[PDB]
């Protein structure tokens, strides 16, 4: 069983990257690299 | 590159203002007629810069 | 796997000099055509992405043109020559670095 | 911004008008 | 790629080389005053396109220039109109006289491109 | 047996990529890789 | 500190063209009566800059249209008359702008020799 | 070390002589802009002082010139070609005593 | 055939359509002034993939615009042919040549 | 039939007819 | 001194007076 992280209220980030770009025409950009670490229940 | 471009144009409205000329010259004799005027307008292109 | 990665940094910046060599020639082919845009591409950025699908950028105008072009021709033909002089230095290092790697084995 | 530089959105449109409406 | 250079450069040479033909095309035929069947000539331009994001040039046709014909006073002439005014060919000299030029010089110029492209590739071809 | 992990709602991300651009002739652009996590049963 | 060389030259190149073409407009436009909107035609040139982010190549600033009076001639029976029929004609020195062209084509020809022959030696220095 | 000291006059000699370079090249492209001093380095004494940024002097002017400038063509192009010539001949040099240091391995 | 020829025979087919396109596109050019001429090709890909199964049939190109004499071999087209054929002709001949140093050392 | 490709079909010879007939 | 020696110093501005001052 994996308990769910999509809510950014209780994920677990290991790591992040998170680039931002703006110009003004107001051109932009926003880059964003997550890396997750997830709970685990096993059972046998 | 494109600066031959506006020379060009100007010689060749330069020889149709000469025609227009040349064309008020021959009807010298024509009864009741009016001459042509002529001129040069200046045409300014606005790209982004420069 | 540990020689891919180390050959693949200078692989991938020729792979890129080669496109963006492809695209300085097509927009010196296309040079006369009314409504073109110059395009390009940015060496770094690019790379980058690549080293951790590519994307191309307008070219700023110079001059303004009643046709529509905007592609000049002094600043794309010296960064044809640039882009040529940096893919052979990077054609040499690599040329460099696999003979390095070879005469080891001898 | 500098001529010869890159930039992310095409150029405008260039119209020559021969007499402004 | 690098091999896509020699099919652009061929397009832009083929452009070129249509773009002269047709200049002096116009330039031979400045004063001819009739064709085969009586339709007078008419000045011709070609239409660039690109192949397709960008690529080569290529001539989509080959269309007469819609202009008013600069037409003259013959009434002894067989071409004549009920008025007498028979039509002559809209080609200036200038326009025709800047198009070669401007031609040679793009076709020179695509030579040159191509002769540096095939150096860097032979080069390339020896790698190590 | 998995258990689907479709809706967004309880998805289990391990990775997430997401690029986006936007220039203004209003191009855009949306890149999104994802790496998810799955349950699993198994009996015999 | 030898891939700037390149740049320099470009700039160079570009700042020449850019001078050039000012030039042949002012040629062109010589005897222009009005513009667009109304306003007599005014002569224009670049103002040029050094590039230095320490000196560098050379950079165009803008382009000012020249503070000298324009010349105005008598001409009443012409709407762009003022009060007193006087129509304002521009201020522009064709001898001015052929000289200009010819320095400008001997310093883009002097830019263009530079650039060939640090190309070369930047080409020999990978022989190395 | 002694591989370095064998080679470190020559590649400062190829430095100072790009960088020398780079400035003719400068102040030969800034030829028409008005108020703009020529500029120069003095090569022997720069040289000697690395093998013991980079120290900049005003060249002293030929003729007057109302706008402003004192930049002489024909002098900036012969000490043009005077130092293509010796950088191509330290490139030379530097490149034989390489080849003389790897042929001694064999 | 054998284990050797297997891995070769494709280099050398590529190698002898090379040979023969370059003599086609160099008789169209010795020809280029002979009115009533038509420019001959060879169409590469297929004539490869139908030679690596087991003379050459000949495709007229299509001409770029007209001319009063009748010739239609072209210049600027078929120059560049000409140029792209030696290049990738040098292409297949180092790839052979490597392919042929490896077999070579592997044996020593 | 786009220029420059290759067609099995020889092209029809060009002429050039002073008047039509 | 010479010309085309190398100076520590900058040349004075240079003028050309239309009538003196």
């Amino acid at each position: 069983h994996y308990s769910p992280n999509g809510d950014a209220s209780k994920a677990t980030l290991r790591s992040r990257q998170l680039n931002i770009s703006e110009q003004v025409p107001r051109s932009t950009q926003r880059n964003e690299t997550s890396n997750y670490e997830v709970d685990r229940t096993i059972r046998h | 590159d494109h600066a031959i471009y506006t020379a060009m144009g100007a010689a060749s409205q330069t020889l149709n203002q000469q025609a227009v000329t040349a064309s008020n010259l021959a009807n010298a004799s024509t009864p009741g007629f009016r001459a042509q005027l002529n001129a040069l307008r200046a045409v300014p292109v606005d790209g982004l810069s420069l | 796997d540990r020689l891919d990665a180390a050959l693949r940094f200078q692989q991938e910046a020729l792979n890129l000099r080669a496109q963006r060599q492809e695209i300085l020639a097509a927009n010196i082919a296309n040079a006369d055509t009314p409504g073109y845009q110059a395009r390009d591409i940015d060496f770094a950025s690019e790379l980058k992405k690549v080293m951790v699908a590519v994307d191309l950028l307008y070219r700023v105008p110079d001059q303004p043109s009643l046709d529509g072009n905007t592609v000049d021709m002094d600043r794309e033909r010296t960064q044809f020559a640039d882009n040529s002089l940096k893919y052979q230095m990077g054609l040499t290092v690599l040329g460099s670095q696999l003979k390095g790697m070879m005469n080891v084995l001898q | 911004g500098v001529p010869g530089a890159l930039s992310n959105q095409p150029a405008p449109p260039n119209e020559a008008p021969i007499a402004t409406p | 790629a690098l091999l896509n250079i020699f099919d652009i450069a061929g397009s832009a040479l083929a452009a070129q080389s249509k773009r002269l033909n047709v200049a002096a095309s116009n330039l031979a035929n400045a004063d001819s005053v009739t064709g085969p069947d009586g339709q007078p000539y008419r000045a011709k331009q070609v239409v660039f396109q690109v192949d397709a994001a960008t690529g080569g040039v290529k001539v989509a046709s080959v269309i007469e220039s819609q202009a008013p014909e600069k037409l003259v006073y013959e009434p002894g002439n067989p071409l004549a109109d009920a008025n007498g005014y028979v039509k002559m060919p809209n080609v200036d000299v200038v326009g025709e006289m800047v198009n070669t030029m401007s031609a040679s010089r793009s076709y020179q110029a695509n030579i040159e491109v191509l002769n540096t492209v095939k150096s860097m590739m032979l080069k390339t071809l020896t790698l190590g």
